[PDB]
């Protein structure tokens, strides 16, 4: 297998079982010696997968309204950058059907239901498919692997029927998630120093790459 | 590896150590030539040297710091005080010698050198030797005080 | 111009000189330890580097930092007395 | 909790509670009736 | 217990020369530490035997010169003797 | 490396006192059990012999200490926001006395709410928090309220961390013994990054706000701190070099930042404190130095030093094997590390106390005399206590953890083989210093009583000039322009430049002359310090054995005697040497603080008129009156105690009450120090007799205090009484004048 900044310590426990494994661990955070707390290989892999999925949802979301505004498809009052949509009211605010602090409570409650069920399945595998939940517990039984639950709810189309195809698709998921985390960090620090949306930043770079660049922005 | 500090005479069970301060050749030579360590000489002659050296010194502090230092009687008063102190010290030496030593007994000084050679024990550790030492010390101390006073206040030497 | 200025030249020279000394055995490294007599003894670090001489990323960062420190000191010292 | 109730019956905690209540009562008594030098009733 | 210093008097000349050589460089506004000390010595001998005053610069030069000289002598002794024991 | 859930969280152990010890868990047959419960509470070594368990226990208690400190800071910040006159003081610092405590009117105690200015009634504080907040740019009480809330949150976080790292994930022993990584992190991250962050705060907040305040602007009209960040035009108006941004930093054009990064030296004439630009430059340089220093020790990447390798290479012809073996001792014993750190921290505290008075770092601090005196005395006492604790724990290590069969070290072995010479030389030095320091005071007293003032050691009859310190003062006064060309003024005004700084009609600082009295008092200080070092070092060196008791190590570290034999063996343990050195530390620190107080009131502090003539508080009587013991009794203790004895009926009556209370407490300690246990045990037997008569005899048999407990009670009460008396005297004297 290809290797990327591997070391003698890191290769002693990264044997290639995990998807998207290249032996990269300079700090040895996943060393199985004395695992405890939140520093644990299984928890670290699960966290990487979940963060990748959430960043992949966020990376396209923070730019989808902006490009359609410059394309003249959505009204200009909704083509706001991600930092002037109500996330940071000091930077700007938009008036929705409810005040922002009210929406926060509803989001908190729904996300609490979903995430508490996910955590309780992580703690006790197969526990969420036992107690009566509106008759939806029949499909929320999980599969024994916390990161890949499958089932009629989380695998509707039935992709990845073959195990080799499943491994390839897991590798693709990991790669795309890592790329999306990088893009999200780029979003944050681009917004910090240029003070304008990432799509406009890309258009600025395309217009003139030498006058509109880091050497001229910082 | 070279080590400087060694046990005393090579015996590690005697309560002392040998250091450059104690066993340097210059320090060893200097101490062996002082009158108090010349075990083969008449105690009277060592006492005379010790008395001369000690009496000569005592004049200075008494003269310079005394209650009459700022008056015309500074030198005479200082010399008289030094002579009185010499007399007191002579009395102390006589009393110590009477108390410690008994007539007719042999000397109690060690008779072994550091190299193991046998030597005649010092006669200063006997009644007669200590009496001679005290009588030499008194005569030496008076002579030294008188010499210091004479040099300082009979000859107008350019001192200070 | 800043690019042709004396500060640019001094700093580049210092950094390149320190990196050269670290790579070609003229300074201590992850693979070379100075003893009490200032003699380099061979060491194995356990770090894969993909370099013929064994020169690691940690060697590179350290040598760059030392070169930058020396260059900054020299530049400021010369600037103080009016030489540059 | 039986063990928690046992820890509340130990000497220092009980003494502290008793003395705190006592000091509070005395402070309020002296606040309602200040400067008492004689028993007038 | 004898000859505890392992006497080697070549150290005295080497240390003295290795102090006098760098200390003679005139990096102090055109003057050298050794030069300043020697000029101070010359100035205070003009009123012999009166001692230097408390405000004179002689004491500072004396202390700073002898500090470096003693460092050179001590390190020279340690280096000469330590070559054979390590 | 940690362990998951090593100890269950339960209330069971709360109901069984003494569970940490097998002997104590049995039950209270006598009253000695109750005292034994508290004395052995935190001796984790006696509880278990496993080093990992001791390390895990030690790690968690520091979190509780941090939580308590954060709670104290939260209270201090909250009281300034709610019960203070800070906003009135901010408009007139020179005429308003700071106050942050108020009292409920209950039994007539509202008399303590005296006036302090600004329409406020409360207790005047001398901790100096007002100047700290002013130097940080704090203007309103909202900021103080926010800071108090944040401190409360941090205290909660510390408590949770303390619970977690003991009950959920406890680190292994290999984690604790990584000294190279700990040193690297504590140097580069804890200190360097903290200094850099404080430098950034001073650059972006303190400098503009303090410039606006010094210009005379109303504090309510000053822009908020965030306005200087969002609006670079304001900072450019204040400092033009800010218009260039960070470009000068990266082009090595550092000279452009000379407006707010200076090397001036001296004091600010308006406020009487150090220039803040100098402080910002100082913190920046210190941050750089600590960041560089944190890359010295070796870790997972092979580059760096090994502490064991450095230690093993330092040996000589006089010391044999040298420092080889010291690495294993300092990585397996908690007591030796504690002793070393205690000694260093005490020395640092004393250095800090000396440094803060001669270079006042806060605005309007030099002209607040009470704050200066209080800070000096407080930090001196803290340093002394820590220094004594160092020797205590060194003796504990010598008794317990010393084992040459597995932890041999040549340097420690050689010290123990010539201890008689060390102790005898120290004894002679102490006797010589005592004769030639205190004897000169008795000579002066006798000559003065006999009517012979021309035979005294004084500036008029027989001078003893401290010429070495005067030379240092002259060298430091002429440093700028010769040996420090980059400096404009001297480091301190006390070196003797000749300039005077006056703030609001009062003297802030000026040159301090040295004469015959300073010589005597400095040698008194040296004598006292040497005697204390004698008592503590004798106690450490003879902990295991002596010619009197060869087997002293078998009896332990804390035992009373070995009986009346060998002529008598009272006070032979190493604990008794700390008990005896506490009294000498008290003596030395008392003398030092008395010297500071009298010298400051006599030669420095005072008021300045329009024509430029200085009138000091006591009129410069230190030079001629302090050369005798009668002078100290009359012109210092008798004269300056009139403020505290006349404080009844005013707002300072609390100090008058504390004076007598501390006198009583000090005198009460002599009962425990002069008497012995047998008398009190015999006396109790008669008292128990009448309790048996009335059927009120307790089942827990009353016992007299042990020999060690009586000694400890006596010394504790003795120190409390003396220090409290001096505290009340100082505060009552200095607040009034
Ligand atoms: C070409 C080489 C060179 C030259 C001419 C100088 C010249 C100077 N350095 Mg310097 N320095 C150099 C290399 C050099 N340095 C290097 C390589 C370093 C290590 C990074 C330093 C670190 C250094 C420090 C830390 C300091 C100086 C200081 C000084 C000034 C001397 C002030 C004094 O009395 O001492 C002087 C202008 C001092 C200074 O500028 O104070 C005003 C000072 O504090 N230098
Ligand atoms: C600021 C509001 C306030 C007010 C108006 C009161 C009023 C009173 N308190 Mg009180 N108290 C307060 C705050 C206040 N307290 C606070 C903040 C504390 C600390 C937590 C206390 C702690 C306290 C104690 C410990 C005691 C009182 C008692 C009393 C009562 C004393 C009269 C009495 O003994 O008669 C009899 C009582 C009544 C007629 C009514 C009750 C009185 C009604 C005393 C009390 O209730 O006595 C029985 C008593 O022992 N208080
Ligand atoms: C045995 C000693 C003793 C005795 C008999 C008293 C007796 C008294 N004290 Mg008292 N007191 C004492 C010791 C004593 N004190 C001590 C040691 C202190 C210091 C802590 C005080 C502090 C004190 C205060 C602060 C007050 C009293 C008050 C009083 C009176 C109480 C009025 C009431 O209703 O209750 C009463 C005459 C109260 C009063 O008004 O007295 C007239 C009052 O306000 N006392
Ligand atoms: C740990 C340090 C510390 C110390 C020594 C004090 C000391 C004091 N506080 Mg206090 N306080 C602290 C922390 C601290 N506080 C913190 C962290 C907060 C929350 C931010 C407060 C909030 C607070 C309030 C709100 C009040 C005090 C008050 C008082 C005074 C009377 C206390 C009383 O009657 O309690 C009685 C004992 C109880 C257990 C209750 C007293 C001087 C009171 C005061 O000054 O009244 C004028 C008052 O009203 N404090
Ligand atoms: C850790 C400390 C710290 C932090 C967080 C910041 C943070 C910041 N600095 Mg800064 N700064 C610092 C230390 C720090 N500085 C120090 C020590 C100096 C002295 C060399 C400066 C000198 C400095 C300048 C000269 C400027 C900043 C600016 C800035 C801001 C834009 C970048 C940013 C808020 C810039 C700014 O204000 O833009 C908003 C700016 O022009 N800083
Ligand atoms: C960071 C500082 C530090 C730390 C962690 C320790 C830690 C330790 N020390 Mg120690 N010590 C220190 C500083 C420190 N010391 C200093 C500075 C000194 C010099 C004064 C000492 C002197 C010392 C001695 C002499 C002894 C220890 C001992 C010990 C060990 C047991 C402590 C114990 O059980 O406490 C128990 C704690 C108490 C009994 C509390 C005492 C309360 C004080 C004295 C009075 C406070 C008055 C208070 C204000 C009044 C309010 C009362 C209230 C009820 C109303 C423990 C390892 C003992 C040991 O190792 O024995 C083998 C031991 O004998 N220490
Ligand atoms: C005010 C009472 C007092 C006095 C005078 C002393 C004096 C002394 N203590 Mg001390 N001590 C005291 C209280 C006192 N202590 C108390 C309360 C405690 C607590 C228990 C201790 C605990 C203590 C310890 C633990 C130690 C001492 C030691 C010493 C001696 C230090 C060495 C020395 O030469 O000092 C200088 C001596 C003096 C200042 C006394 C001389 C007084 C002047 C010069 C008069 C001289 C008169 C002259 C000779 C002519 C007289 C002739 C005659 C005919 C009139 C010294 C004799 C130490 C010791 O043994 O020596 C190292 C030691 O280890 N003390
Ligand atoms: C209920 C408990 C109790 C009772 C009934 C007595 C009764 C007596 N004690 Mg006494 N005593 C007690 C507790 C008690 N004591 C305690 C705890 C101590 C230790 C501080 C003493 C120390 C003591 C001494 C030193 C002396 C007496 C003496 C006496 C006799 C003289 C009368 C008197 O008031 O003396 C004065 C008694 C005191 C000042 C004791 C202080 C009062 C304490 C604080 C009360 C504690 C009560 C206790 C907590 C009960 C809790 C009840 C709860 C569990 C329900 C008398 C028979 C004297 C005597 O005749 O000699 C034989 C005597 O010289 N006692
Ligand atoms: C005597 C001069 C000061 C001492 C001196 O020369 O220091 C240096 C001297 C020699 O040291 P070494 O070179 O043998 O060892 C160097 C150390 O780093 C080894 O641990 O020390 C001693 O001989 C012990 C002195 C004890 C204290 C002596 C009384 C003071
Ligand atoms: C040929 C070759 C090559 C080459 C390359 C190179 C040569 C590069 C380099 C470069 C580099 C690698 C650089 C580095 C650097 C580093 C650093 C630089 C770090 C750090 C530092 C610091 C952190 C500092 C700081 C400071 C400050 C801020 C202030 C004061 C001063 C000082 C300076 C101290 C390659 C590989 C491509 C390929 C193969 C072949
Ligand atoms: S019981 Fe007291 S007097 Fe007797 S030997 Fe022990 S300490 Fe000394």
């Amino acid at each position: 297998r290809p290797l990327w900044f591997a070391s003698s310590q890191s290769l002693s426990y990264l044997d290639g079982s995990l998807p998207g494994d290249y032996g990269f661990d300079p700090l040895g955070l996943s060393d199985p010696e004395g695992t405890g707390g939140f520093i644990e290989p299984r928890w670290l892999a699960y966290g990487e997968i979940i963060n990748g999925r959430f960043a992949m949802l966020g990376a396209a979301g923070a730019i989808a309204p902006e490009i359609l505004g410059k394309a003249g498809l959505i009204p200009a009052e909704t083509a706001l950058p991600w930092f002037q949509t109500g996330v940071i009211p000091p930077a700007g605010t938009y008036t929705y059907w409810a005040d922002n602090y009210t929406l926060f409570v509803l989001e908190m409650a729904l996300m609490g239901f979903a995430e508490h069920r996910r955590l309780q399945d992580w703690y006790n595998p197969g526990s969420m498919g036992k107690q009566y939940f509106l008759g939806l517990e029949k499909g929320l039984a999980g599969s024994g692997n916390p990161a890949y639950p499958g089932g009629p709810f989380f695998n509707p189309l039935g992709f990845g029927k073959d195990e080799k195809s499943l491994k390839e698709l897991k590798l693709k998921e990991v790669k795309n998630g890592r790329l999306a985390m990088l893009a999200i960090l780029g979003y944050f620090i681009q917004g910090l120093v240029t003070g304008v949306g990432p799509y406009q930043n890309l258009l600025d770079h395309l217009a003139d790459p030498v006058n509109n660049n880091v050497l001229t922005s910082l | 590896t070279f080590q400087v500090v060694q046990p005393i005479n090579g015996d590690p069970f005697i309560g002392s150590l040998e250091t450059p301060v104690t066993s340097s050749p210059l320090i060893a030579w200097y101490l062996s030539n002082l009158p108090g360590y010349r075990t083969a000489v008449n105690p009277l002659l060592r006492g005379v040297e010790v008395g001369l050296a000690h009496g000569f010194f005592l004049v200075g502090p008494f003269v310079k710091a005394g209650p009459l230092r700022n008056t015309a009687y500074a030198g005479s008063a200082g010399s008289l005080a030094a002579a009185g102190l010499v007399v007191i010290l002579s009395m102390c030496l006589t009393i110590y010698g009477i108390s410690s030593f008994k007539e007719g007994e042999p000397s109690i000084a060690p008779s072994l050198t550091l190299t193991g050679r046998k030597k005649q024990p010092d006669q200063l550790q006997t009644a007669d030797g200590w009496a001679k030492f005290t009588g030499g010390f008194f005569f030496g101390g008076i002579s030294g005080v008188t010499w210091a006073y004479f040099l300082l206040y009979v000859l107008d030497l350019p001192y200070f | 111009d800043f690019i042709g200025s004396s500060t640019n030249l001094i700093m580049v020279t210092s950094t390149t000189l320190m990196l050269f000394a670290g790579r070609f055995g003229l300074a201590p490294s992850a693979n070379r330890k100075a003893t009490a007599g200032l003699r380099l003894e061979a060491r194995d670090s356990g770090l894969q580097t993909g370099d013929p001489a064994g020169f690691t990323l940690a060697d590179t960062l350290a040598c760059g930092t030392v070169g930058h420190i020396i260059g900054v000191g020299v530049v400021l010292g010369l600037k103080n007395i009016g030489a540059i | 909790m039986r063990d928690l109730k046992t820890y509340l019956s130990v000497a220092p905690v009980l003494s502290t509670l008793w003395f705190g209540s006592l000091a509070g009562l005395l402070i309020e008594i002296n606040r309602l009736f200040p400067d008492a030098l004689t028993f007038p009733f | 217990e004898r000859n505890w210093l392992r006497r080697d008097l070549n150290v005295v000349g080497f240390g003295l020369i290795g102090w006098l050589a760098p200390s003679s460089i005139p990096a102090i506004n055109g003057k050298s530490l050794t030069g300043l000390f020697f000029d101070s010595i010359g100035t205070e001998l003009a009123h012999f035997p009166t001692p230097p005053a408390l405000t004179s610069q002689f004491w500072l030069w004396l202390v700073t010169w002898h500090l470096g000289l003693f460092l050179c002598l001590t390190f020279g002794q340690i280096g000469f003797k330590g070559r054979t024991e390590d | 490396l940690v362990d998951r859930d090593p100890i269950k969280t339960s209330f069971e152990e709360w109901a069984k006192p003494g569970h940490f010890s097998r002997t104590i868990a049995k039950g209270p047959d006598t009253t000695t059990w109750i005292w034994n419960l508290h004395a052995d509470a935190h001796d984790f070594d006696s509880h278990t012999s496993d080093l990992e368990e001791i390390s895990r226990k030690v790690f968690s208690a520091h979190f509780g200490q941090l939580s308590i400190i954060f709670l104290w800071l939260s209270g201090m910040y909250f009281h300034g926001a709610r019960f203070s006159n800070y906003e009135a003081w901010l408009s007139d610092p020179t005429h308003i006395g700071p106050s942050a405590q108020v009292v409920w009117p209950i039994v007539g105690q509202e008399i303590l709410n005296g006036d302090v200015g600004g329409g406020f009634r409360g207790i005047q504080i001398t901790s100096g928090f007002f100047q700290i907040w002013r130097a940080s740019g704090i203007t309103s009480e909202l900021q103080l309220y926010c800071t108090a809330i944040g401190a409360l949150v941090f205290a909660a976080l510390m408590l949770f961390a303390g619970w977690f790292h003991y009950h959920k994930a406890a680190p292994k022993l290999a984690w604790f013994q990584d000294v190279e990584s700990m040193l690297n992190h504590h140097l580069a991250g804890l200190l360097g990054l903290g200094s850099l962050s404080w430098a950034g705060h001073q650059v972006h907040v303190s400098l503009p706000i303090n410039q606006f305040l010094n210009a005379g602007v109303d504090p309510k009209e000053i822009p908020l701190p965030h306005e200087f960040i969002l609006n670079r035009d304001l900072l450019a108006q204040l400092y033009p070099s800010f218009a260039e941004g960070a470009t000068p930093f990266f082009t090595l054009n550092w000279s452009k930042y000379s407006e707010f990064l200076t090397f001036r030296g001296g004091l600010d004439p308006v406020t009487g404190g150090l220039w803040l630009t100098d402080i910002a430059h100082h913190h920046l340089a210190i941050a750089i130095l600590f960041l560089i220093a944190g890359h010295m020790y070796r870790t997972n990447w092979g580059i760096g030093h090994g502490i064991k390798d450095i230690l093993e290479a330092h040996k000589g012809p006089f010391t044999g094997q040298g420092h080889k073996g010291l690495y294993e001792i300092l990585t397996t014993s908690w007591h030796a590390q504690l002793s070393l750190n205690l000694a260093m921290l005490g020395s640092l505290t004393i250095i800090v106390a000396h440094h803060m008075y001669s270079m006042p770092p806060y605005p309007y601090l030099a002209t607040d005399y009470a704050t200066q005196l209080s800070l000096f005395t407080h930090h001196m006492w803290i340093g002394g206590f820590l220094i004594v604790g160092a020797a205590a724990h060194a003796a504990i290590f010598m008794v317990r953890d010393y084992d040459p069969t597995n932890r041999y070290n040549d340097l420690l072995d050689r010290v123990l083989r010539h201890r008689d010479a060390i102790i005898s030389h120290l004894n002679w030095v102490c006797i010589f210093l005592g004769f030639h320091s205190f004897g000169l005071y008795i000579h002066n007293d006798t000559m003065s009583a006999l009517g012979r003032p021309q035979d005294m050691f004084s500036d008029t009859a027989i001078q003893l000039q401290p010429v070495f310190a005067q030379w240092i003062q002259n060298t430091h006064a002429l440093a700028p322009g010769v040996t420090a060309p980059g400096e404009t003024a001297s480091t301190s005004l006390t070196w003797g430049g000749g300039e005077l700084v006056a703030v609001g009609g009062k003297v802030a600082l000026l040159p301090i002359p040295l004469g015959t009295a300073d010589f005597l008092v400095h040698h008194i200080h040296a004598f006292t310090i040497h005697v204390t070092v004698l008592i503590l070092l004798k106690g450490v060196l003879f902990a295991r054995s002596s010619r009197l008791i060869p087997d002293k190590a078998n009896l332990g570290f804390r035992f009373p005697c070995d009986g009346p034999g060998r002529g008598g063996t009272c006070q032979v343990s190493a604990w008794d040497h700390v008990f005896l050195g506490l009294f000498w530390m008290y003596n030395a620190i008392s003398v030092v603080i008395f010297h500071f107080s009298w010298k400051m009131q006599s030669d420095v502090w005072g008021s300045i008129s329009d024509q430029g003539v200085v009138t000091h508080i006591t009129g410069g009587n230190f030079a001629q009156s302090s050369i005798t013991i009668n002078g100290w009794l009359r012109d210092f203790l008798w004269a300056q105690a009139s403020q505290v004895i006349q404080s009844y009926g005013s707002s300072l009556s609390a100090y008058g009450l504390f004076f007598l209370g501390a006198h009583f407490v000090w005198a009460f300690s002599l009962m425990f120090l002069f008497s012995g246990r047998g008398y009190w045990q015999e006396l109790i037997e008669s008292i128990v007799w009448a309790h048996n008569k009335l059927k009120v005899a307790p089942a827990t048999q009353p016992r007299a205090l042990s020999i060690i407990q009586g000694r400890a009670v006596g010394v504790t009460h003795y120190l409390l009484g003396g220090i409290a008396t001096t505290w009340a005297f100082f505060l009552a004297r200095i607040i009034a004048v």
